[PDB]
């Protein structure tokens, strides 16, 4: 069959993969130790999409974790699920990274690309057919961009017929912690939009707004943030692993979503959130599902798409529903606002229906969307870049490493041209 | 004609009886297995005492 | 003798075939095991079933169908369902990848390799066949994958056998609902690469199905269960000619000869009259007059083309149940006299009557009422061109600025085909106005 | 390859269930003469002088149609869109579709 | 840059890629290579055969 | 009118080069 | 619980056996015809006319037995879930105490 | 399809003169009193 | 009476000789003790077994076979194994050394000192032989050692006797699979040293034996056990004419005449249609028309050749079980009428037909079905050019580099043999081709 090899990089990835994999395991009902116990015969059947079979009926994750700092490895091994990964799958360096994308893109990866490629293509040989890969990292990842750019560029020609989905967290507009972080973003995004097919973008400030708007829980953990994003990724991938009548495949989605080569970016958004009394006050119904489904409050990725226009929307529903209700739902929303949707395309709504519920809640859904509401992010980063660049701030590290200003010039050319691209389409 | 009608009417009940007996047996299997699991857990309990 | 072969492409069509057999088994009383009681009807396969099964001395009925799929999930589910012993173990072809709404992907990239297997299967059933009046192709026009595969298999069978029937049934695109904005592309691709071969095309729409459902059946959240049940009843009705006797008999070849007026335009509409719930039928009455009037009522059709916008060329109706020729002919005469229904000036007689005594059957635990008089209606009228105007003004808009075309041109097609299709359709609309004009 | 005689109901595509006609058969031949002299040597190597069919074989746009009435220029184009494909007009089971029809006015 | 026009020109000069003839075998039959299968190839065409 | 099941007995087919005619056993509906 | 389940299994199995034999007997009966064999003079008698049941009563017999089996299955499921939860809680609390 | 170009142009001029009152492709019957 | 001799050379051979006799005791009802049960057929070894044994007043059947091997391993294994008490110790002839993949090693270094014992045992069986119609000689082409040995002993027997039949079986070189880089050498050496004394050589490709073993045998981990039961069933089929009766009966000499047209070429190919499992057969039907179509499906030949690109010169059909000449001739007529099959303009008729009443048997632990109709098809066609073409191009390239020459020259041969082989196969290509020219 056709399956998936998962890549996780940077300390961002070190959180995300651990949380996301334990989520999937708790879904498909396997103990952290490994021995299975059958309750959903269908979940027993459809397992080769992610898990290769190890004797004793254990199901090794076809995932690979890479970073440069051993302590994060130690933590993700000492967590509640550390036994579930392979001593094989821990490739690593010895030196510290320090968020210097220049070194991360030449000075340490140059000697570990060999090992990482060996292991990943070993898994590729192990399996039969691959959709492609998905990568969990951060573009603001101080090691994330450095490793990701190189490995992506290699795997492009390694398997040029595949689906290399990218899942990244965007640096916070209000605060970047690292001051060379705008440099990291501007440098990574060039190769990103030069290579990618589908890339997600999620911001944590709006997650904190979620914390004070529906979470209402005082003191959240970055682990719980990871829990939210893991639920989103799970939901977008559920269509492949379960029965019920819907179209599942990733590029099945992609051809519908993207209009043109350089369009690659999307926003996720989740479905019913609920405060402590709203559990015993929420009537779980298709209308309110669709309502909050389309909420600027629920919007959490970049900013309110109020200010831009939706090119395309794709929605997945999960549970025991029918279709006439979702049909009347979108019909209602296009008729409520046909102005907001673009005219260059009619019928910009796409739907899918997976019958199998997640564990615990019956009615569920999730979103993916392409809107003209992302100018803000990279425009912001553009002014940040121009400001710090105005008189060669912090530039000596990179000029000692081996970079030079011309590279920065074409990166900023890429960014500004893309801005004009998005605009003059939506205009 | 009357006797044929009677035959079909019997065949119905025969079918449902068979099916329900099958689910009953499966349930017996599951409960037996869980009981054995409980037994071995009781075995495990004693050491820390 | 008398038999026909069913072909199913698409996780779309697997369902509606599944329901068709979920019905077809009950009427001749074949248990889901695949075996009757111990009586004496089995042999070389010679009794009622012989038109859709070849039950040899094995005592096991062979569903004369091929279920092909490219995404193993739903077909594997029917493999693990009840009827697995009924279905023939490698008539259930499964594939590993899909065409992803890309007609050209299905038409070149993956269409080249399953065709050998399907040709194998068709010939090695045709061997034991004797009469083989034709085939029933199940597909869709908004084909996520059923577009290119269906097109290429259809042309291959057209060029390997030329002298028999091809009947086409399809869920048609909605006037204003699209689950894939790639449908306005792939649908016309299918149409203008099938017209030169397709014998008789027929369309039906799920929205209008819903609308009938909540106007008269009082079902507010019906399903695919209900929709496929209705469609299965329709196809069973049109096959009742072979299945059961009657005052007269008609055939699918008669449908072809009597319905399509010209080469090209072969796109009529289908309708089923006595739709009503049991409770609603209970304290009312069904009779020839009102059932015929209702089946010509404009608000009971399953495609959004009001007949008043169009003009009738041909009408075929099959009465299934207990009816009599006296009131049959009286009612049709009254309809001819009725003013609003505007038949074109050509057809003096345009009414293929068909009669059969056999009462239609419910599906156990189904949805429909208990009916002693059904009529299934096929109608060729000019009202169709509205949807084609819809399609062309969608197409020119979203094509002139060349959105999404890069996928197709990369995976292997060019723009000449998309050039030719538009004027194919334009010639179709000029033909429609020319044929309408009197 | 030649056909049988008289009892001409039991040997047909009626029982092949063929739907691509078999081969042009016949019961038509005059009394051939010649001793059938020999032009092979020991194997099937023909003697060079005597000719054979010297490896002439060695070893979708098509659609059966009646012209009837489709726009005249389109009919003219359809003629070519049917022919000009000797590959699917020559051999390997012949691979030959027919034509019917009437011109325009 | 009128990138609308640019993408139009791109796709118009898109030409194509070509496919590779590869067949299938069974129920879940793999995409077993076809061209040089040995099973159903086209191999007797080379300027050595016989002579 | 109490007749319910209406099937025909296929008393005619070919099975081989010469067509063949059966012995009529079951009539209208089976009897 | 095991005891009760097995008992009901046995009873329903018994009645199903009964229905199988009766159905097969009537099947063997029905292929008779006027011209055929199995055709004899046997005199009248009241054993031929005896009455033992009536259709609705027999139906309600069957219906009662079915519902009984259904309730016992439901009860079994409930007890199973309860036992599982108790096991889990026991383990966790002893763990915390030791920590 | 019309056997005379004359009938072609005749029926076409009839339709274009009746254009306004019909319904639609502006082809269906206006009906109504 | 009607009897033949059996010869197996090599670890390559005693394998499937073991398989064949394992089977041959079952269907005739022998216990591995070697004495018949309480019932009575023992004597001077003359009942139906007599064509393959002589159960003399000794009381034990004795296979009329010689197992000659260069290496003690396998012969010792079978001696210590099950059937030794049946077997005759010294006709299990064993050597001390291996030909080490060197054709000349097997033909000169070792062949001189063992062929004497070989021929002596042959004659001391021939004395008691009366009918001695022919032999079943089993060897290979990519032989580890058996190849040259078989060639030379065949030369000995061909020059001492020349008034009988000799049957040749060798697994054909796997097209793209090699267990020897010396395989093209030793193959072609055998070919040009045997082209002029043999009678009828038939091929098979164990890759394809596997390929069907997972196409319809439905196991992804078959074994040699499965392959060997298949081929043993084939040999049982060919000897069924001797072993039993029927309406009409055919013999090996009829084979040798009717199949091959001309000298040189005597290399047709075999096929067996109803290779099917019990689970698959459970709910399907078996009969003459579909078994013929299956046996002529292009991918059911166990050697990589195309009917479509080839052209037929001969076909012999051997039916076993319960059939009738009526539908036999009907099916064969359908075959003639087909178009994909392209007989050469030579053969007016092309079909040697033989029938036996006796259905083949099965074996416990065996994985065939319980079949009621068996057909063995033997065909001669032009579709086998590619095999020797592949062989010659591979060989010519690696001989142009001329490695392993040192091996052969050191052991005492030269290249002139290679030159003769090359010119031979160069002839044989156009030999196959201008006969096809028509
Ligand atoms: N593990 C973890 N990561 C966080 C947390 N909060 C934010 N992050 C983000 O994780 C991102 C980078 O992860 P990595 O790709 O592994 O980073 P790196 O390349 O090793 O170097 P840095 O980006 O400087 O950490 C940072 O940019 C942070 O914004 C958190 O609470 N835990
Ligand atoms: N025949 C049928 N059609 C359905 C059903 N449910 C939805 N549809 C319609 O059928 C169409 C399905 O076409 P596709 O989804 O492209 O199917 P496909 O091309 O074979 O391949 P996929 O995209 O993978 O499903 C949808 O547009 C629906 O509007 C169903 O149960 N039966
Ligand atoms: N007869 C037979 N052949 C086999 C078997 N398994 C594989 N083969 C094929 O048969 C050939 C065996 O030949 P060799 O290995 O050279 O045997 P040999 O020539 O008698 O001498 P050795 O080198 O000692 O084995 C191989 O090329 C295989 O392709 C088997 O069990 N029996």
């Amino acid at each position: 069959m056709r399956e998936i090899v998962h890549l996780q990089a940077g300390q961002c990835g070190n959180q995300i993969g651990a949380k996301f994999w334990e989520v999937i395991s708790d879904e498909h009902g396997i103990d952290p130790t490994g021995t299975y116990h059958g309750d959903s015969d269908l979940q027993l059947e459809r397992i080769n999409v992610y898990y290769n079979e190890a004797t004793g009926g254990k199901y090794v994750p076809r995932a690979v974790l890479v970073d440069l700092e051993p302590g994060t490895m130690d933590s993700v091994r000492s967590g509640p699920f550390g036994q579930i990964f392979r001593p094989d799958n821990f490739v690593f360096g010895q030196s510290g990274a320090g968020n210097n994308w220049a070194k991360g893109h030449y000075t340490e990866g140059a000697e570990l690309v060999d090992s990482v490629l060996d292991v990943v293509r070993k898994e590729a040989e192990s399996c039969d057919c691959l959709q492609g890969f998905q990568l969990t990292h951060s573009l603001g990842g101080g090691t994330g961009s450095g490793m990701g750019t190189l490995l992506i560029s290699k795997i492009r020609e390694e398997y040029p017929d595949r689906i290399m989905n990218t899942f990244s967290v965007v640096p916070s507009p209000k605060v970047s912690d690292t001051v060379v972080e705008p440099y990291n973003a501007t440098l990574s995004v060039h190769q990103l939009v030069e290579n990618t097919d589908e890339t997600y973008c999620i911001d944590n400030e709006a997650l904190y707004d979620i914390c004070f708007r529906t979470l209402k829980l005082t003191t959240p953990t970055y682990g719980d943030l990871n829990h939210l994003v893991s639920a989103t990724m799970s939901g977008v991938t559920t269509c492949l692993r379960f029965p019920g009548q819907l179209n599942a495949d990733l590029r099945k989605l992609a051809v519908n979503m993207v209009p043109f080569p350089r369009l690659h970016f999307f926003m996720p958004g989740f479905a019913p959130l609920t405060s402590r009394g709203s559990q015993q006050y929420r009537a779980l119904t298709v209308p309110e599902l669709t309502q909050q489904m389309f909420d600027a409050k629920n919007m959490m990725a970049a900013c309110d798409p109020r200010h831009g226009r939706y090119l395309t929307v794709a929605a997945v529903f999960r549970g025991r529903m029918s279709m006439k209700e979702v049909d009347e739902q979108m019909l209602n929303v296009q008729n409520k606002n046909s102005s907001y949707f673009v005219e260059w395309i009619p019928n910009n709504v796409k739907t899918a229906v997976c019958d199998i519920p997640p564990r615990g809640l019956k009615m569920s859904a999730t979103f993916i969307g392409n809107s003209t509401a992302i100018q803000e992010l990279f425009k912001r980063i553009s002014e940040q870049f121009t400001a710090m660049f105005r008189r060669k701030a912090f530039l000596h590290w990179y000029t000692g490493e081996g970079m030079d200003e011309m590279e920065f010039t074409e990166a900023e050319s890429n960014m500004n041209d893309l801005v004009s691209e998005y605009q003059q389409y939506q205009d | 004609r009357k006797v044929g009608e009677r035959l079909e009417d019997m065949h119905c009940w025969k079918s449902e009886l068979q099916r329900e007996i099958d689910e009953l047996s499966s349930e017996t299997d599951l409960m037996m297995a869980q009981k054995l699991r409980l037994q071995r857990a009781l075995d495990a309990t004693s050491v820390p005492y | 003798m008398r038999e026909c072969i069913s072909i199913h492409v698409g996780q779309a069509g697997v369902q509606i075939g599944n329901a068709c057999w979920e019905l077809y088994c009950l009427e001749h009383g074949i248990q889901p095991d695949g075996q009757m009681p111990s009586d004496k009807t089995i042999g070389g396969g010679d009794d009622s079933f012989n038109t859709f099964f070849s039950e040899t001395g094995a005592g096991k009925h062979v569903p004369r169908a091929v279920f092909v799929d490219l995404e193993p999930t739903v077909v594997d589910e029917v493999r693990t369902g009840t009827y697995r012993q009924l279905f023939h173990p490698e008539q259930l072809i499964t594939g590993k990848e899909d065409a992803a709404n890309n007609y050209a992907r299905g038409h070149y990239t993956i269409g080249k390799e399953i065709v050998d297997l399907v040709l194998d299967r068709i010939r090695k059933l045709a061997d034991l066949c004797t009469g083989l009046q034709g085939f029933l192709i199940f597909h869709s026009f908004g084909g996520g994958t059923g577009s290119g595969f269906a097109s290429l298999l259809m042309e291959r069978l057209s060029v390997d056998y030329g002298k028999k029937s091809k009947l086409e049934f399809a869920i048609y695109p909605a006037p204003q609902v699209s689950t894939a904005v790639v449908e306005p592309y792939n649908s016309i691709l299918t149409t203008h690469t099938t017209l030169e071969h397709s014998d008789c095309a027929f369309m039906v729409d799920n929205e209008a199905i819903y609308d009938i459902c909540r106007r008269n059946l009082d079902i507010e959240r019906p399903t695919y269960t209900n929709l496929n049940r209705l469609i299965g009843q329709i196809v069973s009705s049109i096959t009742a000619s072979l299945r059961f006797d009657g005052a007269l008999n008609v055939d699918l070849t008669e449908f072809q000869t009597n319905l399509v007026p010209y080469p090209r335009i072969h796109f009529p509409l289908a309708t089923y009259a006595p739709v009503i719930s049991a409770e609603k039928a209970y304290h009312e009455q069904l009779s020839v007059a009102e059932i015929t009037n209702a089946c010509f009522e404009p608000a009971n059709q399953m495609v959004k083309c009001d007949p008043r916008h169009g003009k009738y060329m041909a009408c075929c109706m099959l009465y299934r149940g207990d009816v009599v020729p006296k009131d049959v002919n009286a009612a049709i005469a009254t309809i001819k006299t009725k003013r609003t229904i505007q038949f074109v000036d050509w057809c003096p007689t345009g009414f293929k009557v068909g009669i059969n005594y056999q009462p239609p059957t419910v599906v156990p635990g189904g949805d429909l009422a208990k009916v002693q008089r059904a009529v299934c209606m096929l109608s060729n009228t000019t009202a169709i061109a509205e949807a084609w105007a819809r399609l062309d003004h969608k197409f020119d808009l979203m094509y002139a600025k060349r959105a999404f075309v890069h996928w197709y041109v990369g995976e292997g097609m060019e723009e000449g085909e998309f050039s030719e299709a538009r004027e194919d359709l334009a010639a179709l609309e000029k033909d429609y106005e020319e044929v309408g004009v009197d | 390859n030649y056909s049988a005689n008289q009892y001409e109901k039991a040997y047909l595509p009626t029982y092949l269930q063929n739907w691509s006609p078999a081969r042009p058969t016949k019961e038509k031949i005059a009394a051939h003469e010649g001793y059938t002299q020999i032009i092979a040597n020991d194997r099937g190597h023909l003697l060079p002088s005597v000719p054979r069919s010297k490896a002439s074989p060695w070893g979708i746009p098509p659609a059966k149609v009646t012209l009837t009435a489709r726009t005249t220029t389109a009919a003219d184009n359809l003629t070519k869109w049917i022919h000009k494909n000797p590959d699917l007009l020559n051999a390997c089971n012949g691979l030959r579709p027919e034509i019917s029809g009437k011109p325009f006015d | 840059k009128n990138f609308i026009n640019t993408n139009a020109a791109d796709v118009i000069m898109g030409v194509a890629k070509k496919p590779k003839p590869i067949y299938v075998d069974k129920r879940t039959g793999d995409k077993h290579d076809l061209e040089t299968s040995g099973l159903f190839p086209k191999y007797i065409n080379k300027k050595d055969y016989g002579i | 009118s109490t007749k319910t099941a209406f099937h025909r007995s296929q008393t005619l087919n070919y099975r081989n080069g010469y067509a063949v005619v059966r012995r009529p056993t079951m009539g209208i509906g089976g009897d | 619980q095991i005891r009760l389940n097995r008992e009901h299994k046995e009873s329903c199995e018994m009645n199903w056996s009964d229905k199988v034999e009766v159905y097969n007997i009537d099947d063997t009966c029905s292929r008779y015809t006027n011209e055929s064999t199995q055709v004899q003079f046997y005199p009248h008698s009241s054993k031929f006319e005896e009455s033992a049941s009536t259709p609705e009563t027999w139906a309600k017999f069957n219906h009662d037995n079915l519902l009984r089996a259904e309730r016992e299955r439901l009860a079994s499921v409930n007890l199973r879930k309860l036992i599982d939860c108790i096991l889990r809680d026991t383990a966790e609390d002893l763990r915390l105490q030791c920590d | 399809t019309f056997p005379t170009e004359a009938d072609r142009q005749r029926a076409l001029k009839a339709h274009k003169e009746e254009y306004a009152v019909r319904q639609g492709l502006r082809m269906g019957n206006y009906t109504h009193p």
